[PDB]
Parts: C-alpha cells; structure tokens; sequence
C-alpha cells in the first residue's frame, strides 16, 4: 500500500530509477497473481475435502444400514 | 477412513452387549422360574401342615414370605 | 447434515436397546437369586433336621433336590 | 495481465498518457487487493464448513466411546 | 398384634398407591417432553441441508445418551 | 390363619416395592427428556441475538403447555 503508491507519484513526472521502479511493480505484480494462484487453489483443496466428507458419511451410512 | 471403521466397530460392539444382556436376561428367568416351581410345592406342604404348629415349618414358612426387609410380621 | 444426523441417531438406538437389555437383564438376576436364597436356607433347615426323619421334611428335602 | 506489462513498457519513457497509465495502475492495484479479499472469504467460508464437518464428527466419536 | 397388622396393610396399600400417583404422573409428564424433543427433532431434519452449526448443536443433544 | 396373614404382608410389601421401582423409573425418565429441553433452551438463549426464526420456533415448543 504504503510501498506501491510511492512507486506511482515517482513515475508521474520526469530516468534509470524509473526502469528500477517500475520493475519492483512488475514484480509486485508478479508476487500477486502468485499470492492469488495460492489462494485459489486452496478453495479448489477445501472444496475437494468437502465433497470427499458428504461422500464418506452418505457411504458409510448406506453401508451401516446394510449391516 | 479408520474414524467410519471405528463406528462400523462399536456399532457391532453395542449389538453383541444387548445379545448378551438378553442371554443373561432369558437364562436367568428361566432359573427363577425353575426355583419358584420348588418354592411353591414348598409352600403348599406347609400350608397343609400348618395345625401342627410344628416350628421348624413355621421357620420355613418365614423365610418363603420373607422380603429383601426380612421377615413379613416378625416372631 | 442428513448423514452424521442419522448416524448418531442409529447410535443412539443401539446405546437405548442395550440399557434396557442391561436392565432386564439385571432385575432377573436379582429375582433369581431372591428365590435361590430361600431354597438355600430352606435347605439349611432340612440339614439341621437331617437325624429326626420328618416325613414332611422328607417331602421338601424331596423337592429341593427334583429336576426339572 | 498481457495490459499490464504493455502498461509498463509505455510508461518508460516521456503527460496526458503517463497520468492516465498511473491511474489504471492505482484502479489495478487495490482491484487485486479487492479480489483477493473476496478469494479469501470464499476460502475461510469452506474451510469454516471443513471444520464444522470435522467438529461434528469428532465429539460424535467422543460419545461413542462412552457407549 | 391383629391391631398392629390391619394398620401395617393399610400404610402399604397407601404407600403403593401413592408410589402408582407418581409413576403415573411422571410417565405424563415424561411423554409430554418426549413429545416436544420429537418436534424439535422435525424442525431439525427440515434444516439439515442448511448446515446451521446452532441447530447441530441442538441435534447433538437429542441424540445424546449421556445422562 | 398366621400363614395366609404373612403371605398378604408379603405380597403388599413386594406390591409397594413394586410402585416404587416404577416410580422411580419413570422420573428418570422424565429428567433424562427434561434435561435435554433444559440444554435446548440454553442453547436457544444463547443465540437469542441472532434473531433466528427456526430458533423462535424451537423457543415456542419449549415454552408451550398441555
Ligand atoms: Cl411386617
Ligand atoms: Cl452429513
């Protein structure tokens, strides 16, 4: 936040920092779709061992009902 | 997993201590019902003898009409 | 939901039949061992009296000893 | 993605486009901060389920030992 | 004592009387609360799809055994 | 006769036994049941907040008469 917007105030007006900063934003970026990968793939895991659960309890009492 | 296992187990486990309540239930019964056979021949040979006043009937009549408190009208 | 709902309530069945079994069980111990104890001290009786051959006692000693 | 790193090449050399470039970055940048939040709702309300699932199950199990 | 004996019988047909009053009483009692326990439990099974960890909590303690 | 005194005696007594077994039974029981009204009211209370209408239907049974 307090990092990023400095960053943006630098690159408003005019230079070989500028090739600096705005490769920190590239790799900022780079960090956040990352951050954002990570993220969804823990809702696809959390989904994954909700289903396997629900599937797990309705077979077990199909099968304790036949026992 | 070894958690539905586990309740498949103690399931099992429950049916078997009812059965085997039951057994004791069934076995026990049929004992109480032999002894009170006994009981009641018992009885009805003191209740014929009863003019006698023999004591050693009258003790055994007692104990046939005793309760877990003892006697029923003491001496 | 549905599943663990039915589960526990299979369970709980399960946990009530044995009680009651448990208790059936239990209180027909305990009248067969009110009437075991007065054979057992009928018996008692007829022992003590075993030499003076009561003809009525014979009967009891008789019945104690029948089976079924 | 493709936009921004094409955003980044024209900002690094020189006035109407570079403040209008900083600003889609300034949209852009608490944007992702947006979805992110939204990303990680989505996961803690699954693994809040998870949990209950799990929870529910555990102390079933607790009383079944006593059984 | 004949006295002595006519009111012993009294007082154990009373005390059985009074005993057969607070069965009869409690058994009411008893399916009355049974009664409602059952309805709660309807209301529950209409929601299991909901997964409302309140109402969990609810179907926890009709299904206990504990004492 | 003495014999058919004591046998009456016997069974009033094994009769009031009896009864209050049952009695006692039967008010277990009934505190088993209660109890778990009991639990069910408190969980309501706690979450008395929420203003939930499945919650206000439950709290209506519990409070309900005859
Ligand atoms: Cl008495
Ligand atoms: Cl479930």
């Amino acid at each position: 936040p307090e990092e990023h917007e400095d960053i943006l105030n630098k690159l408003l007006d005019p230079q070989s920092e500028r090739t600096e900063a705005l490769q920190q934003l590239r790799v900022n970026y780079g960090s956040f779709v990352s951050e954002y990968n990570d993220l969804e793939e823990k809702v696809a895991h959390a989904k994954e061992e909700n289903l396997n659960m629900h599937q797990m309890l309705d077979q077990t009492l199909l099968e304790l009902n036949n026992m | 997993g070894a958690s539905m296992d586990a309740i498949k187990k103690k399931m099992q486990m429950l049916k078997l201590d009812k059965e085997n309540a039951l057994d004791r239930a069934e076995q026990a019964e049929a004992d109480k019902d032999f002894y009170f056979g006994k009981l009641r021949n018992i009885e009805l040979i003191c209740q014929e003898n009863e003019g006698e006043n023999d004591p050693v009937l009258q003790r055994i009549v007692d104990i046939l009409y005793a309760t877990d408190e003892g006697f029923v009208i003491p001496d």
